[PDB]
């Protein structure tokens, strides 16, 4: 019963921290290229007007239950992922895991995507499923360089074996993992120049083309779920944040600036830069981002 | 006694439901009669913990000691439920009455292999079960049936060379001897029965080199047949191999140098298993056909199995087992509900339906926990399955290796996709109207797999412990509920039940009411303009022309080709020595006598 | 023809096993032997008459034949006898379905061979019975002695007069899996020609490789006592004079 | 001539060769042919000979 309040404090926080970030990256790219553009409590007004309809869509059986899996499992992902000391768990937080259950929401957001039934829908899937194919080679040899320099797996014993000795983006052999999740971490997103999950213009919006009031909102508490969740992982394995309720407080929050850290280079790369063909997007994270990582998984072996 | 009654039961299926063709009775107590060897196999569990179960019958004056290992009973196993699984929706689309003379001589090869503790009772069954796979889809496109029968019988006449070599070189033949023998000589001939074993075991597997017979033997068959020819009659490549395992494995790594922490065989075995991952997958993308697209899906988690049971002498076997349990177990249920998707309806290619979800949601919905049961999601055995796999990799520091199995979930992920989309959602068109629901007989086989997949996924659990002790002492801790590994740990109690949590929590922000008003399909976006009826709007064209043509160069270079060339080859030289030897002219075998008569003078 | 021949030929050289440059002559034998399971069994490929089809196929028979007839003194002479037994009765079987078609329809082409699944009865099942074992593949005779022969070629003359003998029963493989085929799956003609003369004793024929199939060692306990008259000399010799 | 059997420890022998020699050798292999097959293509009188 207090592990469960635990979970729904952490979950509540994801949400009124996560809809805060997502308009974080509003505000940047808006002094990106000289606007004021929207407050900072921006998003959470998106998601409190898609809640606030009187017709919905509802094309199938599935066509609910798949963007629910995918909320269901991007609550699933920041679950395991230490949240500073507070953790509702932290004996098996293992990196296949929050590997693998960031993109179960790129299944539920288009497994539903596919349910209504477009070729808009149906390309935009098709220009989603190429970057989750592309993304996993130099995503898995991050993940190696992470392991075979430590060895450990619980992530409990990866924060305990930074903030014993070292950083985590020095000893070069794991940087050149993390320049790897540095480039992996815009197509993880959907942030600018490997988009093509959202593609906002050049297709109609690709997955989320027509969804509705309320499925739209479940894609909003999506969206910043993975956000929080990827950028947490980011945060938790190449910075580790580690660390009374002074002591407690004070740690989630340089927690939260190496948040808005990694976040804040997501964004300067993510404006300056143009959509990508998805036939280049499978060519790009093959040439340059594989061989780094590989120099990389054999420097730390 | 009670061991050698399950080896002729499904002989005896094939062999009486050939006479019975008089009622409508060749299904009932021909379904039965592959139903036993759960009952006798469940019998015959706890006396595995006894000292062990064998049984000689010397016949053709051999051996044939039929023993059941820790390990064999574990395959047996998902042999009985796997050949259970296809058998009873193998009561429907037949549409003859030969279908049951080899389906189930099939299983009695695969219960044979599984139990076989000699050599003769090995390639007996091995040579039993080829044949009945091949003359099973040895009914139409004949030139897809003889690939695998000719690349088969290569593969277990090489076990023939192989074993007759290990029987000239030893002397003996028996099986749980000759690794005694082995470990005799573990403290320049032997670097050839490792390489011809494995080309006898890459035939029944979807090794880069040779795995040709898979998208034409997995292709067009009875596909309710094919449920075992994946779950059971690739699993027998998977137990040859760990069969080399415990034949010999330190006298393969003296003779053969480590290359990494790995053994260099282990190496090259697991090498060419993530090579296979690679290209099961990719060719699973460009493949537009219900079930080609299904056979290069089906080598592509043989790879899986063969990365693990390559490198790593502990946890290597024990993960791949658990992967091999796991994907035959759901494959089977794959096979199975495509197969139902391919009865109901009418023809095959994927320019005949797609939208067809709603019309059958037992199908839906049994093959939902299929989708679940693959690529990895975390209630189900597919996500268990990959992350031992993964487990296994970074023991034993391998990365190059990592990258490809890595890449191999990925693309595991993707064809599913490609399948759930032009077959299950979009429009439908206008001739599947005439369609009904799914029969009972494939619902019962949908049913049992899911539910022994919802009892594997939650919780590995039952047959990791199960693995775990009494072969191979103990590498996991693992308890009812979670798996304790050296340094993972995988939980799944509360890993699902954050999930049921998660989707509560998930409902609640979405069951709120305020107007859920259903929508038709055919008034859609289609940027703002009307859509009729007679719009193909679901795309079901390939779906992957920039990955096609993203490696346009490596897919130039196929093996089809090549291995069409060498048997053109051998058969244009079968036409060259029928006319160069065998002449009209008379006094050309007058010279060929004179000839071996000379040689009779050069002594 | 072909067993008293290689039966003749496998007894005078046991007859003198001592001498010197013997050993040079079995092996000329093993190689010949070799040398003709290849050629004949693979000039059957491209063949179009279906008698010359099994023609080839008769010979490859016995050159494994001859192959464990001159390799060593026992665990495979006495299993070379396991094959002439046993290859009579299955060649037995193949000329008489050819000779039931080339009797009845006209000749022996595949064009006027082909179509018999309907339009025969089941000498055509005896002719799919037979092609079946002759790369011995369920439990059934041939199987068994070809592996009893592939075993025999282990101790010595290994891995070289294997993999030729192995290597034709890949080729065929193919040879009786295009004329099972094209008998069966390609009809299109349901002429009922009725040929009940031979309908059961050819069946009651084919009903005896099914029985040896799955009961060996009531017959493989007959070879071992009757490899006895050619695996030695001094019982032979002893037993006439 | 520093080390040889201390960098042959740590870095275990792929065959009979050791293998950093064997890398440094398999570098020195495919030296030779670019080094060849750019000197065919080469037309110049010294850009020829530096290949």
């Amino acid at each position: 019963i207090g592990v469960f309040l635990r979970a729904l404090l952490i979950i509540i926080y994801a949400t009124f921290v996560g809809f805060i970030f997502m308009g974080i990256i509003r505000k940047v790219t808006a002094r990106i290229h000289r606007r004021i553009g929207p407050p900072i409590y921006q998003p959470i007004i998106d998601t409190l007007k898609f809640f606030g309809k009187k017709e919905n869509i509802t094309h199938g059986l599935i066509y609910d239950f798949g963007i629910i899996y995918a909320v269901g499992a991007t609550i699933l992902a920041l679950m395991f992922i230490p949240l500073g000391p507070i953790s509702v768990l932290r004996a098996y937080g293992d990196l296949i895991l929050v590997t693998f259950l960031l993109e179960i929401p790129m299944l539920g957001i288009m497994f539903a995507a596919m349910s209504s039934g477009n070729p808009y829908a149906g390309i935009g899937a098709q220009r989603a499923l190429l970057t989750l194919l592309a993304i996993q080679v130099p995503l898995g040899l991050a993940i190696i360089a992470v392991a075979e320099y430590y060895g450990t797996f619980s992530t409990y014993e990866i924060v305990m074996a930074q903030q014993k000795m070292g950083w985590s983006i020095f000893h070069l052999p794991l940087l050149l993992a993390a320049i790897a999740y540095d480039i992996v971490l815009q197509a993880m997103f959907g942030k600018e120049p490997f988009d093509i999950m959202i593609a906002p213009g050049e297709i109609s919006l690709g997955p989320m083309v027509e969804f509705g009031g309320k499925h739209m909102g479940m894609l909003q508490i999506q969206h910043a779920m993975a956000l929080f969740a990827e950028t947490l992982f980011f945060s938790n394995i190449f910075l580790g944040g580690g660390v009374p309720l002074l002591n407690t407080l004070a740690s989630l929050a340089v927690l939260l600036v190496k948040q808005i850290a990694v976040l804040l280079i997501a964004i300067f790369v993510g404006a300056i830069f143009p959509r990508f063909t998805i036939d280049q997007a499978a060519k790009f994270y093959w040439k340059w981002p594989t061989i780094i990582a590989a120099i990389g998984a054999i420097m730390a072996s | 006694n009670e061991l050698p009654i399950i080896l002729l039961s499904p002989l005896i299926g094939g062999a009486l439901a050939w006479l019975i063709r008089v009622k409508g009775i060749r299904e009932a107590i021909g379904v039965v009669s592959s139903a036993i060897p759960l009952y006798f196999l469940i019998k015959l569990y706890p006396a595995l913990e006894g000292e062990p179960i064998r049984y000689s019958l010397n016949v053709g004056g051999f051996e044939l000691t039929l023993a059941l290992s820790h390990i064999s009973w574990i395959f047996a196993m998902i042999a009985a439920v796997v050949g259970l699984s296809a058998v009873l929706g193998l009561v429907s689309t037949a549409k003859d009455s030969n279908e049951w003379l080899f389906a189930l001589m099939s299983l009695a090869g695969a219960l044979g292999v599984f139990l076989a503790n000699d050599f003769v009772v090995f390639f007996l069954s091995w040579e039993i079960m080829t044949f009945a796979s091949f003359m099973m889809v040895f009914k139409y496109n004949r030139h897809a049936s003889l690939k695998y029968f000719v690349l088969s019988i290569a593969g277990a006449y090489a076990m023939l060379l192989a074993i007759g070599i290990i029987y000239a070189k030893t002397g003996s033949l028996s099986f749980p001897e000759i690794s005694a023998i082995f470990r005799q000589d573990a403290m320049t001939e032997t670097l050839l029965i490792y390489a011809l074993f494995l080309v006898a075991f890459g035939v029944k597997a979807g090794m880069f080199p040779l795995h040709v017979w898979a998208p034409d033997a997995y292709s067009e068959t009875n596909q309710s047949y094919t449920a075992m020819f994946s779950g059971v009659l690739s699993k027998t490549g998977v137990y040859g191999f760990f069969l080399l395992y415990l034949l010999m494995y330190g006298k393969l790594a003296i003779t053969l140098g480590n290359v990494r922490s790995a053994p260099t065989f282990g190496y090259i075995i697991a090498f060419l298993g993530g090579l296979t991952i690679m290209v099961g997958g990719i060719l699973a993308a460009l493949q537009e056909d219900i079930r080609k697209l299904f056979a290069y899906s089906s080598i592509s988690q043989i790879g899986y199995i063969l990365i693990g049971l390559g490198i790593g002498t502990p946890l290597g076997i024990a993960a791949a087992t658990y992967h091999a349990i796991s994907h035959a177990l759901f494959k089977g249920l794959f096979f199975l509900i495509v197969a139902t998707i391919i009865y109901r309806t009418g023809k095959t290619e994927f320019k005949d339906y797609g939208g067809l979800a709603e019309k059958m949601p037992i199908t839906f919905a049994m093959a939902f926990v299929a989708i679940l049961s693959l690529a990895g999601i975390p209630p189900m055995a597919g996500f268990a399955s990959k992350w031992l796999i993964f487990e296994a990799v970074i023991s034993r520091n391998l990365p190059i290796l990592g990258a490809m199995v890595f890449f191999g979930s990925a693309i595991g992920f993707v064809y599913l996709i490609r399948f759930t989309y032009a077959v299950w959602f979009g429009q439908r068109p206008s001739d599947l109207e005439d369609v009904k629901d799914a029969p009972l007989p494939l619902a019962i086989g949908m049913g049992i797999l899911a539910i022994l997949n919802v009892i594997f996924g939650v919780a590995p659990g039952l047959v990791a412990r199960e693995l775990n002790k009494l072969f191979s002492n103990p590498p996991i801790g693992g308890t009812i509920w979670e798996l304790d590994l050296g340094f993972g740990r995988y939980n799944g109690l509360l890993l699902s039940i954050w999930l049921v949590i998660g989707l509560i929590i998930a409902a609640i922000l979405y069951f709120m009411g305020a107007g859920v008003r259903k929508v038709p399909v055919t008034d859609t976006y289609q940027s703002g303009n009307p859509v009729t009826m007679e719009y193909n709007l679901t795309i079901r064209r390939n779906f992957f022309l920039p990955l096609k043509e993203a490696m346009a160069f490596w897919l130039k270079m196929s093996f089809d080709r090549l291995y069409h060339d060498i048997w053109k080859a051998i058969e244009e030289l079968a036409d060259l020595a029928r006319s160069y030897v065998y002449n009209g002219n008379i006094q050309a075998y007058a010279w060929y006598l004179a000839i071996i008569l000379l040689i009779l003078v050069a002594m | 023809v072909v067993k008293a021949g290689l039966y003749a030929m496998a007894r005078i050289l046991y007859l003198f096993k001592d001498v010197s440059g013997w050993s040079s002559l079995t092996k000329l034998l093993i190689a010949m032997a070799t040398l003709t399971v290849v050629f004949a069994e693979l000039s059957a490929l491209r063949q179009k008459n279906v008698k010359r089809m099994i023609a080839y196929s008769s010979i490859g028979q016995v050159g494994l034949i001859a192959l464990a007839l001159s390799l060593g003194t026992q665990e495979g002479v006495s299993a070379g006898v396991f094959h002439m037994l046993n290859h009579a009765i299955v060649k037995t079987m193949m000329f008489m379905a050819i000779g039931y078609v080339g009797i009845t329809l006209g000749g022996t082409m595949i064009e006027n061979f082909e179509g018999l699944g309907k339009r025969m009865p089941l000498t055509s099942l005896s002719l799919t019975i037979g092609g079946i074992a002759t790369v011995g593949v369920p439990l059934f005779n041939v199987f068994w002695s070809k592996l009893r022969i592939i075993l025999a070629a282990a101790h010595e003359g290994n891995l070289w007069p294997v993999a030729l003998v192995l290597f034709a029963s890949v080729v065929e493989a193919v040879y009786y899996f295009r004329l099972i085929h094209t008998m069966w799956f390609k009809g299109k003609s349901g002429e009922r020609i009725p040929e009940g003369a031979i309908a059961i004793v050819l069946l009651l024929l084919a009903m005896l490789i099914i029985v040896i199939g799955v009961y060996p060692t009531p017959f493989w306990n007959l070879v071992t006592k009757a490899g006895s008259d050619i695996v030695e000399v001094s019982k032979y010799v002893a037993n006439v004079l």
